[PDB]
RNA sequence: UUGAAACACGGACCAAGGAGUCUGACAUGCGUGCGAGUCGACGGGUUCUGAAACCUGGGAUGCGCAAGGAAGCUGACGAGC
RNA sequence: CGUUCGUCUGACUUGGGUAUAGGGGCGAAAGACUAAUCGAACCAUCUAGUAGCUGGUUCCCUCCGAAGUUUCCCUCAGGAUAGCUGGAGCCCAACGAGUUCUAUCAGGUAAAGCCAAUGAUUAGAGGCCUAUUCUC
RNA sequence: UAAGCAGAACUGGCGAUGCGGGAUGAACCGGAAGCCGGGUUACGGUGCCCAACUGCGCGCUAACCUAGAACCCACAAAGGG
RNA sequence: AUGUGAUUUCUGCCCAGUGCUCUGAAUGUCAAAGUGAAGAAAUUCAACCAAGCGCGGGUAAACGGC
RNA sequence: UCCGACUUUGUGAA
RNA sequence: CCGGGCGGAAGACAUUGUCAGGUGGGGAGUUUGGCUGGGGCGGCACAUCUGUUAAAAGAUAACGCAGGUGUCCUAAGAUGAGCUCAACGAGAACAGAAAUCUCGUGUGGAACAAAAGGGUAAAAGCUCGUUUGAUUCUGAUUUCCAGUACGAAUACGAACCGUGAAAGCGUGGCCUAUCGAUCCUUUAGCUUCGGAGUUUGAAGCUAGAGGUGUCAGAAAAGUUACCACAGGGAUAACUGGCUUGUGGCAGCCAAGCGAUAGCGACGUUGCUUUUUGAUCCUUCGAUGUCGGCUCUUCCUAUCAUUGUGAAGCAGAAUUCACCAAGUGUUGGAUUGUUCACCCACCAAUAGGGAACGUGAGCUGGGUUUAGACCGUCGUGAGACAGGUUAGUUUUACCC
């Protein structure tokens, strides 16, 4: 899969209601934050005896990610998110064919 | 399983040395100021056996 | 450790770690080396 | 049990004993009282038959009488066919 | 228990005393023995342990009266779910109906076809082609 | 290959159901049911067992193979005289 | 603490694997404490960093293979 | 059981 | 004689206490899918598509049949314009069967990412131009269906755009598969932290991603022949029942052999239940599972013996057939055998049934408990349908 990185597209932030252009780059997962209620919680709880105290997901199944494509506002500098279909290889802004 | 042989040794129940007929600690006289500085003589009475 | 089988045999290494459990630690200690030079 | 007279199980006989109960929380139905109210349940007063009974404490105890929203907070301007 | 058999101066037989206690002991090793109990003794308690599994489940008449099918579930001898059934009613009386008739739509199964497309398939005839031909 | 085998469609039936017939039998045929009297039928029968004709009528068969004789059903073939 | 199982006779080859082991290279990984830099602070970041692991060597009358 | 930090833990010389 | 150090050794190291990291079947606890013509091995019929089975509405099963899916694509998405594809016929130096050009025919015999089925010709195919509608906000409906969810799809509305002169078309791919809850984490676009603020951090609301393929989604390895319990005849291993493919036996035709003495190919019809399969109806609160010994009855598909018919029957012998089950069918070597194979005798040494007759009749050699060897396999505990050796056979007085 080829993406450009210039796409034209809808902006429903207020200041433009409108087509605006838009600069493409891949979402990535943010840093995982150690004062996280969940975190705080699970560190609580897997202290003391016990062994582990919640399930370790090891089956995994699915080879592929649904790629998550940040639209940057040329005008408002917002974001959007959009996912698209699972791909083996991706990359944004590459080589045209023909 | 159960505790092993090498194990049970340690607690000593049927596995302590068998010491009922031994004539005693094999050792010199404790050092005193005699031998510290000079000379004692002693006799030998008996070469004994001692079981074990 | 050594027991059982349908033959009479270790089934692994007779040398054993300095620092095996009692109970684990039996065959040949800590050796450097083995067999008949 | 699809199918038992079964070569499927239980049962020699008799007597006595022997298994959907009590409690809590909801729910529908039904019955009784009162009704935008209802409940006197914990207490107090009293009680010469009484661990009954009778009286009394609610101007806010509980459910109701008002929603929606995570929350901050807002909160029914009065129908026709 | 009977006959037969093994050993019999030694790693011999045996009394009493004493030590080692349960995931522990003790074992010339059979998971052997540890009071008729041992691949973890026995006693009391937790404890009326849990059981989708087996067995039982006590009076009479009257009326109504099934299902073994759908979906989901570490679901497959079990549950919930919808369906089938009972009870309670309540609201009413033109509305309907496991049926026909009149009209009008829709279908590609039986049969048929190959002398029509796709595929299979026998034979000659006349000039690869043409007209036939047996059988799917 | 088949099977009283294994699996689907429509309907009925047994399971949950007695009663008459099929000698017998969950399902076949008839027919479904309060306690009775009288009359008549269904399926199936009328030589005896067994209630009802050894009834009236035409043919075919002769089995020295246990001739043959009631849906399901309790078997028979190619081929011969 | 193990294996084999009187005597006689002999016990070949294999250290890749899994074990055991080493006085060997040192940095590849690498905890708590301690250190430093930001920040108003909570905190964050970075360097340092034990054994062990990894790297290298030995070992079959170690498990084993032929 | 090995290994590190703190504690036990003090004093003085280059 | 004087020193208020019992005498040495090590020494602020070791050791203790608390944290941190490694190792740790020595020990503890737990798990070790499902479907399934028993279970296991195998497969995946577990989410999921196409054609068929499927009985011309819909729905419809099997470990039925033939195939497919977890991807791929900034174009292979959107739109406008132009064009026509496979193949064939006749032609043109190199150049031929296939190189490039030209005319004529050409209903798709091509192409459309993929499996299959549908569908499409001034297109849905090919070429070129411009593009990002593969966009934002929620609702509704369809398929599955409980008429819940998810996925997928369709028809509107409210925006913002693309392309075209325009009407129109476009909410991804011509259609039918191509995918994923709660909790937790992370990201995109005002509320709270409750004594009041500023202000980091945290918690919320709306919408995506990270994933559960056993696909409405537990976090999970073996072995037991030392074994246990609750239950199954819903479910294997004896018997019995159905079936008869396989086993055995018997026919029809007659090309051949020597047509039908005796045989008989290519075909074709049966019977039987001493083979083995197939099934799973009975039995799991138990019907004592091999073989032999003993003993009695039964069958006939007749081996011998009685009486016959036929011959390629001179005799002798032998072969085919008929009526016939009256009487017989033996002693031994090896093997637990059944089966077998040899020795010998004999008139002949036929075949079978009776819960594969017969264990409260025996026996116990084999199978198959617990001990123990070996080989192969396994890291191991252990396995072997491979070999080997040792291994308790209960009760009748009832009808
Ligand atoms: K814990
Ligand atoms: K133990
Ligand atoms: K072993
Ligand atoms: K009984
Ligand atoms: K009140
Ligand atoms: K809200
Ligand atoms: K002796
Ligand atoms: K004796
Ligand atoms: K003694
Ligand atoms: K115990
Ligand atoms: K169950
Ligand atoms: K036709
Ligand atoms: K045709
Ligand atoms: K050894
Ligand atoms: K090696
Ligand atoms: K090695
Ligand atoms: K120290
Ligand atoms: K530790
Ligand atoms: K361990
Ligand atoms: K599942
Ligand atoms: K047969
Ligand atoms: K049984
Ligand atoms: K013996
Ligand atoms: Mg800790
Ligand atoms: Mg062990
Ligand atoms: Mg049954
Ligand atoms: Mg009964
Ligand atoms: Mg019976
Ligand atoms: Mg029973
Ligand atoms: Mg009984
Ligand atoms: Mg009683
Ligand atoms: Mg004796
Ligand atoms: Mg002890
Ligand atoms: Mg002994
Ligand atoms: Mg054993
Ligand atoms: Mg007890
Ligand atoms: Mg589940
Ligand atoms: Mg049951
Ligand atoms: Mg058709
Ligand atoms: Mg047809
Ligand atoms: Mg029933
Ligand atoms: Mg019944
Ligand atoms: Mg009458
Ligand atoms: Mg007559
Ligand atoms: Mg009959
Ligand atoms: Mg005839
Ligand atoms: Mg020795
Ligand atoms: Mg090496
Ligand atoms: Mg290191
Ligand atoms: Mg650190
Ligand atoms: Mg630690
Ligand atoms: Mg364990
Ligand atoms: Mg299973
Ligand atoms: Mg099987
Ligand atoms: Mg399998
Ligand atoms: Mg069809
Ligand atoms: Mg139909
Ligand atoms: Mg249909
Ligand atoms: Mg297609
Ligand atoms: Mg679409
Ligand atoms: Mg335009
Ligand atoms: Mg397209
Ligand atoms: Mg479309
Ligand atoms: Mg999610
Ligand atoms: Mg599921
Ligand atoms: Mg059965
Ligand atoms: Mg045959
Ligand atoms: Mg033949
Ligand atoms: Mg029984
Ligand atoms: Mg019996
Ligand atoms: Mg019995
Ligand atoms: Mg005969
Ligand atoms: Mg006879
Ligand atoms: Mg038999
Ligand atoms: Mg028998
Ligand atoms: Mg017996
Ligand atoms: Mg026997
Ligand atoms: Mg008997
Ligand atoms: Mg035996
Ligand atoms: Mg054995
Ligand atoms: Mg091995
Ligand atoms: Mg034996
Ligand atoms: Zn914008």
């Amino acid at each position: 899969v080829n993406v450009p990185k210039t796409k034209k597209t809808y902006c429903k932030n207020k200041e433009c209601k409108k087509h605006t252009l838009h600069k493409v780059t891949q979402y990535k997962k943010g840093k995982d934050s150690l004062s996280a209620q969940g975190k705080r919680r699970y560190d609580r709880k897997q202290s003391g005896y016990g062994g582990q105290t919640k399930p370790v997901f090891h089956k995994k199944a699915k080879t592929t990610k649904k790629i998550v494509l940040k639209l940057q506002c040329q005008s408002c500098k917002h974001y959007s998110q959009r996912a698209i279909k699972r791909c083996k290889h991706f990359e944004i802004g590459g080589d045209k064919k023909g | 399983g159960r505790v092993i042989r090498a194990q049970r040794k340690g607690a000593g129940s049927v596995f302590k040395s068998h010491t009922h007929h031994r004539k005693g600690p094999a050792r010199f006289r404790s050092l005193d100021f005699g031998e510290r500085n000079g000379y004692l003589k002693g006799v030998v009475t008996d070469v004994i056996h001692d079981p074990g | 450790p050594h027991g059982g089988g349908n033959h009479q045999h270790i089934g692994h290494a007779s040398t054993v770690r300095r620092d095996a459990p009692p109970g684990q630690k039996v065959g040949l200690i800590a050796a450097r080396r083995t067999g008949r030079l």
